[PDB]
């Protein structure tokens, strides 16, 4: 398996050979726009299994 | 016990062996200790499987 | 010409080795991609 | 240091108030230890880290 990994999350970043499927949580940086154009970058983390 | 003139076979055991006339000695083995759980690939080459 | 496939074969009389030529770059998807899903991102 | 015994039953004393995780990978059996308890790897056991 081929993962995703880093700060941005680029992809091909983790090569694996076994699935972990317990509960965990991944972050990553979110850069969003505003109704009022203010540009603010996010970091968030989500709790998955 | 009856072989033809090129038929291969295996002595084993504890004993004493003294070579025939019409035997000639190949090949000394030894037996590979191996542990549960654990083992070896092993090709049948006269059938290749 | 055809294939032999299964048990250890040994070529009778009037039998030779026949070569199989692959068009160009089909070896290269062979020997150097052995997992696509790890071919194509590297 | 000095180095350990490969040959030796690997042995480990969990504290009080806690607990550790091994699997018996031949036997196909997990167990988690509690207490002061100590606990002792099988041939084919391991820690979980
Ligand atoms: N309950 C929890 O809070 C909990 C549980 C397990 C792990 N964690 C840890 O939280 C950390 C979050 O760090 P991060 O996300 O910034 O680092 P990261 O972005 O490098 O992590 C990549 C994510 O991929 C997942 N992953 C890694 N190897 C895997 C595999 N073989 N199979 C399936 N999924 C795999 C990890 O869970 C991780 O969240 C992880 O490093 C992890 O060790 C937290």
């Amino acid at each position: 398996l081929s993962l995703s990994a880093g700060r941005p999350k680029r992809p091909h970043a983790r090569r694996a050979l076994c699935l972990l499927l317990g509960p965990d949580f991944f972050t990553d940086v979110i850069t969003i726009e505003t109704a009022d154009h203010a540009r603010l970058q996010l970091q968030l983390a989500y709790n998955w299994h | 016990v009856s072989h033809q003139a090129g038929d291969h076979w295996l002595i084993r055991g504890p004993l004493e062996y003294v070579p025939s006339a019409k035997v000639e000695v190949v090949e000394e083995r030894q037996a590979i200790p191996l542990d549960e759980n654990e083992g070896i690939y092993v090709q049948d080459v006269k059938t290749g499987k | 010409v055809r294939a032999v496939i299964g048990s250890t074969y040994m070529l009778t009389q009037d039998e030779v080795l026949w070569e199989k030529e692959l068009p160009p770059g089909v070896e290269e998807l062979l020997n150097k991609g052995q997992d696509p899903l790890a071919d194509r991102g590297e | 240091l000095a180095p350990r015994n490969k040959t030796r039953v690997v042995s480990y004393r969990v504290p009080h108030n806690a607990a550790v995780q091994v699997y018996d990978y031949r036997e196909k059996r997990a167990r988690v230890v509690f207490g002061p308890e100590l606990v002792s790897l099988g041939p084919e056991e391991q820690f979980t880290v």
